DNA sequence: TATTGAATAAAATTGGGTAAATTTGACACTATAATGGGTTCGCTCGTTGTGGT
DNA sequence: ACCACAACGAGTTACCTCTCCAAGTGTCAAATTTACCCAATTTTATTCAATA
RNA sequence: UGGGAGAGGUA
């Protein structure tokens, strides 16, 4: 009721006896003659409590007159039976036994506490080898594990000088005899002498364990159990079945085994049994206690009579069906119904059809309250029988209760937050819920058998939250992107498309109408068609520079249907949004424009009116599907016969042996793909424009009124690929191993397939239908991982006050602009001003929310780089500030402080998983005698700066690719200057002169062989592996000299112009030839959802990419191995840093040029830990954001970038200590970055040195498990490991996260609970 | 008794029989499961075994399987498929001899049909002789290609050879995409039998085969004339040529009336023959739950229209007239059993 | 204020504080035994409180000084 | 609406009395979880500040 | 004229203990020869923890 | 130091529907309660008188 | 009382 934190620790034996209420001695659960539990058993009423409320066992004190007495006939305290599920017991184990968690939860922590192997410790516990504890002689140091032979001969040697034991008593004696602070100071001494990182990490792990034990204040001998506690017997009930027999519980069976073996060990110990028998009984008691605590951990699980393993206490805590995830994070809930959903096409956006019987069951205590308020019922039983007989006044009171009382409709799986919404219920007859058609896109609902759950908010605060937050008219925009989720779908779309679409000579063409009301009159009277091109007088409105609307009137040229749609378009929008054929994209753009111009309420009314007129005019259209609507082009037989002639020609060409199988089959694939796209183009043309037979100007072409084409072109339901399968060709199908078949399905679904084509199509059909299920499971697990990594992130500040930011840029990857800067920056907050002379010298202020007005300002002033405050650079501790987040994408304004942006971002990322002039920069170029610009650097790239100040094209030119144009000139359209050698790279020079083959001897470093393909006797180099004894010292360095022989000197340095050419490189030019500055001498030849899960999991690639750790000149340190060695030394400081690169990976940047910080020296995909620790937090965020958005844009989904930035900010919470300051952060340990920042804040405040750190990119699972809330980490995953580590360290959860406050059952610190939580924080901080 | 009762009661393959309609019973009896004791395991299996192998042709249906997590693991037998003496599946084929497609029917296993070259079922003939073209389409070694009329070794015995029973009851199956054909073949087994069964206007010809082979009707054992028809008893006087010389020549057919099925539906047999009519050996005398004159009848013929109607058919929804409800066209009887057992408490 | 709460939201500034203030006012109107400042027009106390916030008679500081004033009257 | 045994009866009588206000307490499933982690030999306890 | 600070019997309550009733767990009941056992593999992917050159 | 093996854990959300899961009876030492004895304390009434 | 498995199905 009043409690702040939750602490976890080990349990002392006195504490285990302190929670207990009586020792359990006998293993009998209950007597089976009469249903009465036996004394000192597992259900004993003298220990745990009476089985009836205020009644003793033998029936002596049955009334509440004796509110508690110990009945001397049966020892039972006469109290309530609620204490049966709250009173524990205990069992006093004869021999002490090891706890299975603190033994076999790796790392073992007993072996880590004692620096003993777990194999040796289990050898001791299994009574196989003795271990010494103390010794007066020097021959037996501590923990020297002896066998039985060594124990017996040491017993004959010394006898009483030492004392070696066995079993868990020996390990308890070791843990009791060890000295914690002495081992702490000894380990802190021994930390300095070692230098290997593995041994150092072992020493830091042991010293962290010892310091955690000392700082917690537990004792290490409490890891060995001497008292075992018993669960209360109403938390492990004996459920009776329908046969009279019982299905007894697994905990009762495991406690029965433990008690039986403990009692037999007591009898054998006081009976003076032999040592072998008593050791077997001790080992069996150890196995039984270990089975009860965690069955499947140590050996083979003890299975029941039904051949199923028994559920242990750990099995009841952990897992999906365990306590956290099944009964604490999600519960079953009263006042809740469930039914199949139907359409509500008459409803409004806030309404839902609720059945009367469903609502009468859901709202029954409200009905009883209204009945006893109106006086119609005398008591609760009279009201109950009145509702049971369902009077007309009961239905009237239900109609009164239902009004202005919202309910929550929810459809599983709730992937994003719009899977629960609030509606005002409408009482209907029938048994199905009526859902509004415009919310089915946000629900992902259809009406093929979907069900939804209803929930009734009870309290006034819950009703106000449903009305003000979760109402369907309150979330028109998405939380992921700013786009509206209320888009009309397919029937509204078909109706408005048929409405707005024109025709050339329909009926009543060329009239002049007074207005839209006369157009509606003409259409309803039948004197004009919907598509008659006509002239009406449209009075349209426009918002001025102020908020007032100015009117204007003109004679527009339009159709009748657009005039009728203008009757429901609100006042403030132009006629240009109505004056074209409206598809799905056009209607969504019209709704978004109405939002941005008018607000929320006219947008909701407009969406309702759009739905009504779209439904009505789709009904009046009478659109259908016939077999004559899928028109096949008549040239399908000719194209198919030409392709068959091509395959027959290449078949006899293969029979001639001229063409081989691989390129033959590739050419067959190309022939059939060419025929496929040709017949698809013919089908699309014939379906699209065959309606030509017209009049009144001539016979003229127009857009076809084929209904299949209308459903495709409107974007209602369909696309050109499905129309191609319907009417053209089915296409090339694939074998299940990912290979395209040689022949395609040349039939379609109108003509029907044969048996072979159908059997060929079933492979891809069943493959896609398995992939849908597998991707729902994978996307659900990814969404859960994301929610748990980002659960505790809440906006807890208004402005953190930073100058850090992210340099935003329009992504111009490939050959086009992918995302413009306007939507890349829209809604953000600028880190600083924009600074340019430019075309306007625009100075936006610092910390401005970029609206559409500022986006248009930056567009008209031609800006390309804006620095905006991101989430990963926020200065706030334990949360972010509102300015660093920016605009709330669901409401359109800035984010309110107290909004769970981590849960919003995790749901936004995990929801579409089911859908899953020339400019040169960074150049080091050389110009030869012909001016031919061949590049010799590696990270060189080109840009196309426009005539206004924006880049519009990006190409990274490879090392050795050739370019003709220079810089400064204007580019030409179509002039593709970018050409290359797509199979080899050169080793081009930079100093002209006559080449002298120096620093090489023929035979040991270079192979003398005349090339058989060119004929000229050219000198070839050989690999460093097969060299002689004279090849183990020097490397082949092509020291290029000038014409007279001596080496030239490069200006800026003094090193000789020599370059180590690598092995297996054919050199064609010999001595005595002329070289240029930039010509070569050797040419060496060369899923989406799992990709997103790998990017978020920080999984290193299968082939990494080695980067340059330090800037400087690169050399070599060790040869004569495939796993070679590279040294990279700076020009200023020393470097003993050597790497280890195998020879089967190629090498990019040679050992003669000076490299920069963190550039690629071995190509391949980059690792994000390397990107972080070599370039920065900004670079790793840009890499992860770009690489996830590439997947989400390749599948055509629009997610904002701040959500991925929120997840990366949650991924970067840990900072390893590289050097200590004055604080108690020692060396190489991982701690939270906010703790380091707070310690450095206070140390630089009071005048200390402060500690230095290095941030670490944890994975999503590892960060969720390494958060500092053990309750949240345990409810996520690995409850055994997390609770074991938290019990050893003695942690405490301060209940600062949403998962922790949900498990505990309080108000979360987000939303409406945020004010209450900061009030509670100031109350517990002030006083 | 413990072993055989444990197996037959609570094995993983001893399953509560689906008997919504006769199609569900026949498909549950013709089911093949990759799971079970010593088979695969459901969560621990991937796309390698959930695929359609090219040896499944004529043995295992590619378009009748569930669409949940049991998709490639629970399969259906094809129509003509048999087993070896060892238990391997085999399918019949017609043997050609010098181009002449004979009536020689050979049941080939999957290892024998890769050696030969088998012509497709949709290749034309003349006088039950040669092929009317010279380059017919065939399949060898799992792949398909063109072959000459004298190169061919075998030919498929029918055109319903690949599909199962429920995928053969779908008319115009070759115009349906395989996803929706799979869903329709699955949803045919969930159809409840109605008050008055109605034969489909567009069927296939497998309707009579399912309605007789399902065992849900009451076929005649011997041919003769019908002597007495009640609503619960049909008496047939056997013809003399089909009569054993020692018996009376009278067959009694007691019918089941209003018996609860496993899915709490209705099972009742209604006599389809009249008084005095002659029947032959193999003639349907009483209809089943969802049969009609010995033809399988799972639903009703509805005059349908394809148009949007005011949003009342928005996203797969269906707008229904009132004649459907007044004429009791989809009115189903659902028998349901409730037991009250007076136990023996100790009070 | 029955369909949307946008006018009350632009009055207050935050939907969470709107929920808390309107819940306080609806508690006073429901079980506190008070009378509304707007005509109720047969509405529930939730929607009456939201209409009062939309009109501009109920705010957090308004409820606070009203509670302090009635506290000084009752003492 | 769930495992608060002394809170849901209060909520039911409050709804019948026309008072739409709850008095929540600790979940009995959280008490069950505390008892099971205590039975595993691990002393977890709520901390009164 | 009265109510109450100090003082005092004095019996009830707390705490400790203690010898006698009384449970409580075990054991009796018994002798041709016998001497070492039955129980899961067609899951993947990844991660972390252990041992040789 | 780096590689090659064992063990844990995880795998969407609900929803449903079914079935299935031998006989007390007499004896012994110990330990356990139990009715009870008695000082220390302290709670409650009761006397003296002495301010008011 | 109302638990746990196994099987099947729906979105
Ligand atoms: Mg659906
Ligand atoms: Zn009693
Ligand atoms: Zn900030």
């Amino acid at each position: 009721e009043e409690f702040d934190a939750i602490k976890i620790a080990l349990a002392s034996p006195d504490m285990i006896r302190s929670w207990s209420f009586g020792e359990v001695k006998k293993p009998e659960t209950i007597n089976y003659r009469t249903f009465k539990p036996e004394r000192d058993g597992l259900f004993c009423a003298r220990i745990f409590g009476p089985v009836k409320d205020y009644e003793c066992l033998c029936g002596k004190y049955k009334r509440l007159k004796h509110r508690g007495v110990i009945c001397e006939k049966c020892g039972v305290e006469v109290t309530q039976t609620k204490v049966r599920r709250e009173r524990m017991g205990h069992i006093e184990l004869a021999s002490p036994t090891a706890h299975i968690w603190f033994l076999k939860s790796l790392p073992s922590r007993i072996g880590l506490l004692l620096d003993m192997p777990l194999r040796d410790i289990e050898r001791v516990l299994y009574f196989e080898s003795y271990v010494v504890i103390e010794g007066g002689m020097t021959n037996l140091e501590r923990q020297q594990i002896l066998t039985e032979e060594q124990y017996l001969d040491a017993l004959e040697e010394f006898g009483d000088e030492f004392d070696a034991k066995m079993g868990a008593e020996a390990i308890q004696a070791l843990l009791k005899s060890m000295d914690l602070e002495q081992e702490c100071e000894q380990l802190r001494e021994e930390l300095n002498e070692t230098n290997s990182e593995t041994k150092r990490k072992k020493l830091t792990k042991r010293i962290k364990l010892l310091e955690a034990f000392v700082q917690s204040g537990n004792k290490p001998e409490w890891m060995i159990l001497t008292v075992l506690p018993v669960l209360p017997p109403d938390l492990r009930p004996l459920v009776p079945l329908d046969g009279g027999r019982f299905a007894t519980s697994d905990l009762n069976d495991l406690y029965r085994r433990v008690i039986n073996r403990n009692n037999r060990l007591k009898r054998l110990l006081d009976l003076a049994a032999p040592d072998i028998i008593v050791r077997n009984e001790k080992r069996m008691l150890q196995e039984a206690v270990d089975a009860l605590l965690d069955n499947g951990r140590r050996g083979r699980a003890i299975t029941g009579s039904n051949k199923r393993p028994l559920k242990s206490l750990a099995d009841m805590i952990k897992g999906k069906q365990g306590r956290f995830r099944q009964n604490l994070l999600g519960k079953r809930v009263d006042y809740s119904g469930r039914s199949v959903i139907t359409v509500g096409p008459y409803l409004r956006l806030h309404q839902c059809g609720l059945p009367k019987k469903m609502a009468l069951e859901l709202f029954k205590p409200f009905i009883y309250g209204k009945l006893e308020l109106r006086g119609l019922a005398t008591t609760i039983k009279a009201a109950k029988k009145m509702v049971e007989r369902e009077e007309a006044v009961v239905w009237d009171i239900l109609d009164e209760v239902i009004r202005e009382h919202p309910v929550l409709l929810n459809r599983a799986p709730t992937l994003h937050r719009l899977g629960i919404q609030a509606f005002e219920p409408v009482l209907i007859e029938g048994k199905a819920i009526q859902l509004h058609p415009l919310v089915c896109a946000a629900y992902n609902a259809d009406f093929d058998g979907d069900q939804m759950a209803v929930h009734v908010p009870l309290t006034l605060e819950a009703q106000l939250e449903a009305r003000a937050l979760m109402m369907s008219t309150n979330n028109i925009l998405s939380p992921a992107n700013g786009e509206p989720i209320i888009v009309p779908s397919q029937d509204v779309v078909l109706g408005l498309y048929y409405m707005t679409r024109d025709c050339v000579n329909a009926k009543g063409e060329g009239m002049v109408l007074t207005g839209p009301k006369e157009a509606e009159r003409l259409y309803r009277s039948g004197l004009a068609s919907l598509h008659a091109r006509v002239k009406v007088r449209i009075t349209e409105y426009e918002k001025d520079a102020n908020g007032e609307l100015v009117a204007k009137t003109s004679l527009k040229d339009t159709t009748v249907g657009r005039a009728i749609l203008w009757m429901i378009v609100p006042k403030g929008l132009p006629y240009s949004i109505v004056n074209q054929a409206l598809g799905k994209k056009a209607i969504s753009k019209m709704l978004n424009t109405c939002y941005r111009i008018l607000g929320l309420k006219p947008t909701v009314i407009f969406a309702d009116q759009i739905m009504y007129t779209g439904f009505a005019y789709a009904a009046r259209s009478g659109a259908s599907v016939g077999i004559d609507d899928m028109v096949i082009p008549e040239k399908k037989h000719e194209i198919i016969s030409e392709a068959e002639a091509e395959v027959a020609e290449i078949q006899e060409q293969f029979q001639s042996g001229l063409v081989t199988a691989g390129e033959r089959y590739n050419k067959v694939i190309d022939i059939w793909a060419a025929a496929n796209d040709r017949v698809s183009k013919a089908m699309m043309d014939n379906l699209q424009t065959e309606t030509v037979i017209n009049r009144d100007g001539q016979e003229e072409k127009q857009v076809s009124f084929n209904s299949i084409y209308m459903m495709a072109d409107s974007g209602a339901r369909g696309s050109a690929a499905q129309i191609r399968q319907l009417a053209g060709m089915r296409g090339l199908m694939a074998k299940p191993d990912g290979s395209i078949i040689e022949t395609p399905i040349t039939a379609n679904f109108r003509e029907g397939l044969n048996v072979l084509q159908y059997f060929i199509s079933t492979h891809g059909a069943r493959k896609g239908l398995a992939d849908t299920a597998l991707k729902t499971a994978n996307s659900g697990y990814l969404t859960r991982r994301l929610v748990d990594v980002a659960q505790d992130l809440v906006v807890t500040e208004d402005d953190c006050g930073t100058h850090e930011g992210i340099m935003m840029t329009p992504v111009i990857e490939g050959g086009d602009v992918k995302e413009p800067l306007r939507d890349r920056v829209l809604g953000r907050v600028t880190a600083e001003d924009v600074l340019k002379p430019g075309t306007a010298d625009i100075l936006v202020p610092r910390n401005t929310l970029l609206h559409e007005q500022w986006c248009d300002l930056l567009e008209e002033n031609s800006v390309d780089a804006v620095k905006v405050r991101s989430v990963v650079s926020c200065d706030t501790d334990f949360g972010v500030c509102a300015h660093c987040y920016g605009r709330d994408l669901a409401r359109g304004h800035i984010i309110n402080k107290g909004e769970a942006i981590g849960v919003i971002a995790a749901q936004s990322i995990g929801e579409p998983g089911t859908q899953l002039s020339i400019k040169l920069s960074n150049v080091k170029s050389v110009v030869n005698s012909s001016g031919k610009l061949v590049i010799t650097s590696r990270n060189t790239e080109l840009k196309l700066i426009d005539e206004f100040g924006r880049t519009k094209e990006s190409y990274k030119v490879p090392y050795g690719a050739v370019l003709a144009k220079g810089d400064g000139e204007q580019v030409a359209g179509g002039e593709t200057v970018a050409n290359w050698d797509p199979h080899t790279m050169p080793v081009i020079t930079e100093v002209s002169g006559f080449v002298r083959f120096t620093d090489m001897i023929d035979g040991q470093t270079i192979t003398r062989q005349t090339d058989e393909l060119t004929g000229l006797s050219s000198l070839v180099v050989l690999d460093s592996a097969e060299r002689t004894a004279g090849g183990k010292d020097l490397r082949p360095a092509l020291k290029i000299v000038d014409a007279q022989g001596n080496d030239v000197l490069i200006p800026g340095t003094d090193m000789p112009a020599q370059y180590f050419l690598p092995g297996k490189a054919i050199v064609q030019l010999e001595d005595g030839v002329q070289i240029s500055s930039g010509d070569t001498l050797a040419r060496i030849p060369q899923g989406g959802l799992p990709r997103v899960a790998d990017l978020f999991e920080a999984r290193r690639p299968k082939e990494p990419a080695i980067l340059a750790e330090i800037s400087g000149i690169v050399s070599f340190g060790k040869e004569t191995k495939g796993k070679r060695r590279l040294v990279i030394t700076p020009v200023d400081g020393s470097d003993p840093y050597e790497e280890m690169i195998p020879k089967w990976r190629q090498l990019n940047v040679f050992e003669g040029e000076r490299v920069e910080r963190g550039d690629v020296i071995s190509d391949g995909p980059e690792a994000p830990h390397d990107i972080l620790r070599l370039r920065g937090v900004h670079a790793v965020t840009r890499y992860i954001v770009n690489e996830v958005q590439d997947v989400y844009r390749l599948q055509g989904v629009k997610i904002n970038d701040k959500h991925i930035e929120v997840i990366v900010r949650q991924m970067l919470r840990k900072a390893t200590i590289v050097n200590a300051g004055s604080s108690d952060f020692l060396e190489g340990e991982q701690v939270e970055y906010s703790r380091v920042k707070i310690a450095n804040r206070e140390l630089e405040a009071n005048g200390k040195v402060g500690a230095t750190y290095s941030r670490d990119l944890l994975g999503i699972t590892k960060a969720s498990l390494a958060t500092e809330s053990f309750i949240s980490a345990a409810s996520f995953q690995e409850t055994t490991r997390v609770l074991t580590e938290a019990a050893v360290a003695g942690k405490r959860d301060e209940l600062r996260g949403l998962k922790e406050n949900v498990i505990v059952g309080r108000l979360i610190p987000a939303g409406t609970g945020y004010a209450y939580h900061q009030d509670r924080m100031r109350r517990r901080a002030a006083g | 008794s413990a072993a055989v009762k444990e197996f037959f009661g609570s094995s993983q393959l001893s399953q509560f029989m689906d008997q919504n309609n006769p199609l569900s019973e026949i498909t549950h009896k013709r089911r093949i499961s990759a799971l079970g004791p010593g088979g695969l395991t459901r969560e621990r299996a991937g796309f390698e075994v959930r695929d359609v192998h090219p040896t499944h042709y004529g043995r295992v249906c590619p378009i009748e399987t569930p669409e949940g997590p049991n998709i490639g693991l629970i399969n259906s037998l094809s129509v003509y498929a048999q087993t070896n003496e060892y238990g391997f599946l085999e399918t019949p084929y017609r043997k050609v001899t010098d181009g002449v497609v004979t009536d020689e029917i050979h049941y080939l296993s999957a290892i024998e049909e890769g050696n030969y070259v088998i012509a497709q079922a949709n290749s034309n003939l003349d006088e039950e002789g040669h092929f009317v073209e010279d380059l017919v389409t065939c399949r060898s070694k799992g792949e398909s290609s063109l072959f000459s009329r004298d190169q061919v070794d075998y030919m498929d015995v029918s055109t319903q050879q690949v599909v199962s029973v429920g995928a053969s009851l779908i008319p115009f199956l070759e115009h349906d995409d395989a996803n929706r054909a799979l869903m329709g073949a699955n949803m045919q087994r969930q159809a409840v039998p109605t008050l008055r069964a109605d034969k489909p206007l567009v069927g296939t010809g497998m309707e009579r085969a399912v309605a007789v082979d399902s065992g849900v009707t009451a076929v005649a054992k011997r041919g003769g004339v019908v002597q007495y028809v009640d609503a619960s008893r049909i008496v047939i006087k056997v013809n003399e040529d089909e009569m054993y010389p020692g018996e009376a020549g009278i067959d009694i057919y007691n019918l089941t009336k209003y018996t609860r099925s496993n899915q709490n539906t209705c099972i009742n047999q209604m006599p389809c023959v009249s008084l005095g009519e002659p029947v032959e050996r193999g003639d349907v005398l009483a209809d089943g739950p969802s049969t009609d004159l010995g033809e399988l009848a799972l639903g009703q013929n509805m005059r349908v229209a394809f148009m949007p109607w005011n949003g009342y058919n928005f996203e797969d929804s269906i707008l229904v007239s009132e004649r459907v409800v007044q004429e009791d066209r989809f009115t189903t009887i659902h028998i349901q059993e409730l037991a009250c057992v007076s136990r023996d408490t100790k009070l | 204020a029955r369909v949307t709460v946008q006018d009350a939201v632009e009055k207050i500034g935050n939907r969470f504080d709107l929920v808390l203030v309107a819940a306080r006012r609806a508690r006073q109107m429901q079980v506190g035994g008070k009378d509304p400042l707007v005509p109720e027009e047969n509405d529930k106390t939730t929607v009456i409180a939201l209409r009062e916030i939309e009109e501009g008679l109920i705010n957090n500081q308004i409820l606070d000084v009203r509670e302090r004033q009635e506290q000084q009257e009752q003492e | 609406k769930s495992d608060d045994v002394n809170g849901r009866t209060k909520m039911y009588k409050n709804i019948v009395d026309g008072n739409h206000q709850m008095e929540p307490g600790m979940p009995e499933s959280f008490n069950v979880l505390l008892k099971e982690i205590r039975s595993l030999g691990i002393n977890i306890e709520l901390e009164d500040e």
